[PDB]
């Protein structure tokens, strides 16, 4: 019956800064409101109840706050462990719906990525497929291109890639795109690049391989 | 303490199926349950409500004639009778505790979770289970930093994911990313699970990841050797 | 004609009706004694006001029947307290906690003790209390209900507490229900407070094996005139019969669209 609102859908912030949730309803509420944390691929975590009673392992930079319709969960002095997706729960009879999610970010230190590269194995080049793994490793900030060469020519529509959650330690991320050939169309070239683009690297690095 | 899931898996769209939540570490019969789930790469969505004694029953409106939350109170387990299943239904389904009560003799009691559980994928599609096929990383040369190395083993050509991989039957744990599952357009997925370690010790030290797919019944232990 | 009273002038006159407004208070806060609510002990009114910014700043506690002793306790209209010396011997009294603050210590209500095991034997309580007054008394207690078997047993030495609070005509019994519950102001653990009334001539009966937030004593309760009111409307310098949560009103039109809640004299619609 009753519907929310979060704001924002997603953010960025530094380590120590101060960073706010918005979390707005239909009715008016009053004490009715819970606060979540999911560490990224996790359950989620009881953050604060009631609108501002914090709870078991809650960090006491969290801190909640509202009343009616307007709701604030606040970060005193963001953490690299704090990127998490933030949900507020509404005390209705039923719990008809909770916010759609707050996704926080770290993002802080622009450090370099490391690049390595992968052949097909023996045993799959057999079934009659290649995969060639290219790894992007503790990099930051999220914004990577990975560009494939196959025998000097750009390759598109035949790679995918996926990004690892942001660490909780060192904040960075990590990426895997890989290129998939069929083994007779893969046997045709010998040259096969991995162009690795970012902001951290002053020049976009190749690392390559032969047969 | 805390709950226990089993019951998800593939069905065909408009095909059924049963989810059971087993608890324990606490009175049962003494507190409400939910089951609430989530879409891969979306936020959290309310499904059910069940009372104590299993009398009033709360649905989220697009579940309304097709879910039917269960429980029993002699034993120590929630149920989730799931039929006329949609594609919109594919998510992982948690199951929590979530009690109420009255904070300050209010007319209506503030609620919340209690716990929650871990939850089992629920995927519906018209497709067919296949097992993975594990393929190495090598750690060769040039795909080796000067101070350290990097391996890993791909995961490719599998049906619906949860799928585990482990290094070394959990010995090597620090320094390892598993990357989210990528669905490549033969509707299968694929994902890679990645490993450094230092340069030096590649030759002697033996690496094996554990890769097990629970719908398939397929485990593999395959040797990343450089 | 049609000349209703369809205005109120914002505010509620402290005359000729004793005006008490609980500002950051509850009726019950000030009841239990909440540290913040010190000021309104043993204090008299003919309208209480309760405020919408009103807050416990104590330690969390539920009142399962907290709409007929709000009612009854307002009307009486005093908070007149008598401590009584209940004989609690082979107990530990005055618990304190966190969560309550008096003067920059922790404390807990005044009008409650929150009885503990001494010596870490905690006996089987039998207290009988008279009232040879010749009026009714209100007896104030409560259960309080540990996170943990772990707190259950640290505090009262005792896995099972049980407490029956009895009298000649009633006899209550309350089982504390031990649970991992959220916090609330930092707390796990929760107290339910319960109410007994005493007529003239009947003695109070209370049995506790454990978990007892034990009264200190009574109210003077009697169903009076003086009655209480939600409002947010400022108590101004003025006199008026008529109060309503929207203000205070002249009582010269014989009817009144103002609001159906009233106080005093009023034109009665
Ligand atoms: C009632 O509860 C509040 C909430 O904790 C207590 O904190 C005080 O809240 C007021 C609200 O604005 C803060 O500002 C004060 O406002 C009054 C009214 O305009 C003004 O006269 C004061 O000079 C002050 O600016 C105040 O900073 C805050 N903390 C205090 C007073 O230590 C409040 O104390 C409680 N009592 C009252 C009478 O509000
Ligand atoms: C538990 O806490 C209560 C909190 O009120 C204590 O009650 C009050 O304790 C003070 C002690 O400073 C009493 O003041 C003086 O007590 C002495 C006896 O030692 C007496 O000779 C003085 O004439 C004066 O009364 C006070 O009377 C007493 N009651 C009230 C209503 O304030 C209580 O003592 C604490 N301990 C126990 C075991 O209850
Ligand atoms: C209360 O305690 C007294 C004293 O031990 C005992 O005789 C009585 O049976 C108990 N129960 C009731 C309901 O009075």
């Amino acid at each position: 019956d009753i519907q929310m609102t979060q704001s924002p859908s997603s953010l960025s912030a530094s380590v120590g800064d101060r960073v706010t949730i918005t979390c707005r309803a239909s009715q008016s509420i009053s004490n009715y409101l819970n606060w979540y944390q999911q560490k990224p691929g996790k359950a989620p975590k009881l953050l604060i109840y009631v609108a501002s009673n914090l709870q078991s392992g809650v960090p006491s930079r969290f801190s909640g706050s509202g009343s009616g319709t307007d709701f604030a969960l606040t970060i005193s002095s963001l953490q690299p462990e704090d990127f998490a997706s933030y949900y507020c729960q509404q005390s209705y009879s039923p719990v008809t719906t909770f916010g759609g999610g707050t996704k926080v970010e770290i993002k802080r230190t622009v450090a370099a990525p490391s690049v390595f590269i992968f052949p097909p194995s023996d045993e799959q080049l057999k079934s009659g497929t290649a995969s060639v793994v290219c790894l992007l490793n503790n990099f930051y900030p999220r914004e990577a291109k990975v560009q494939w060469k196959v025998d000097n020519a750009l390759q598109s529509g035949n790679s995918q890639e996926s990004v690892t959650e942001q660490d909780s330690k060192d904040s960075t991320y990590s990426l895997s795109s890989t290129l998939t050939l069929s083994k007779a169309d893969y046997e045709k070239h010998k040259v096969y690049a991995c162009e690795v683009t970012h902001q951290g690297l002053s020049s976009p690095v190749t690392k390559s391989f032969n047969r | 303490v805390q709950l226990v899931q089993s019951g998800g898996g593939l069905v065909r769209p408009g095909g059924s199926l049963r989810l059971s939540c087993a608890a324990s570490g606490f009175t049962f019969s003494s507190a409400w349950m939910t089951w609430v789930r989530q879409a891969p790469g979306k936020g959290l969505e309310w499904v059910a409500n069940i009372k104590e004694d299993g009398s009033e029953k709360y649905y989220v409106d697009s579940v309304k004639g097709r879910f039917s939350i269960s429980r029993d109170n002699a034993k120590n387990s929630l149920y989730l009778q799931i039929s006329s299943l949609r594609a919109e239904d594919t998510a992982v389904y948690y199951c929590a505790r979530r009690f109420v009560e009255r904070l300050w003799g209010q007319s209506k009691p503030y609620d919340a979770v209690d716990i929650w559980g871990q939850g089992t994928m629920v995927t519906v599609s018209g497709a067919s289970t296949k097992g993975p096929s594990v393929f190495p990383l090598a750690p060769s040369s040039k795909s080796t930093s000067g101070g350290t190395a990097a391996l890993g083993c791909l995961v490719k050509d599998y049906f619906p994911e949860p799928v585990t991989v482990s290094w070394n039957s959990g010995a090597l744990t620090s320094g390892v990313h598993t990357f989210p599952a990528v669905l490549q357009s033969s509707g299968l997925y694929s994902l890679s699970s990645v490993v450094t370690v230092p340069s030096s010790s590649l030759g002697t030290q033996t690496y094996i990841c554990n890769v097990n797919h629970k719908p398939s019944n397929t485990k593999v232990d395959k040797r990343v050797e450089p | 004609t049609e000349l209703v009273q369809n205005s109120s002038i914002g505010e509620i006159c402290d005359s000729p009706h004793q005006i008490l407004d609980g500002e950051n208070c509850t009726l019950i806060d000030a009841l239990l004694g909440d540290p913040q609510c010190d000021g309104f002990q043993n204090k008299k009114w003919d309208l209480f006001v309760e405020r919408s910014k009103a807050y416990s700043n104590c330690y969390p506690y539920d009142v399962p029947d907290y709409a007929s002793l709000r009612s009854l306790v307002a009307s009486s209209g005093t908070l007149e307290f008598n401590n009584e010396s209940f004989n609690w011997n082979g107990v530990t009294q005055n618990g304190t906690s966190s969560a309550c603050i008096r003067r920059s210590n922790n404390s807990f209500f005044s009008r409650l003790n929150w009885l503990t095991h001494l010596n870490f034997k905690y006996p089987a309580l039998n207290v009988t209390m008279p009232n040879n007054e010749q009026f009714d008394k209100l007896y104030i207690w409560g259960v309080h209900h540990p996170v943990t078997d772990k707190d259950q047993i640290f505090l009262y030495a005792q896995p099972s507490g049980r407490i029956t609070v009895s009298t000649k005509r009633s006899q209550q019994a309350v089982i504390p229900n031990i649970g991992f519950r959220p916090r609330i102001r930092n707390i796990p653990s929760r107290i339910s407070i319960y109410w007994t009334i005493v007529k003239p001539g009947d003695i109070l009966l209370i049995n506790s094996t454990g978990n007892l937030i034990a009264p200190r004593g009574y109210f003077k309760i009697r169903s009076g005139k003086s009655s209480i009111m939600r409002s947010d409307a400022p108590i101004g310098k003025c006199k008026s019969e008529c109060i309503t949560p929207n203000g205070s009103i002249p009582n010269d039109k014989p009817f009144q669209n103002v609001n159906r809640i009233t106080y005093g004299a009023c034109p009665r619609y």
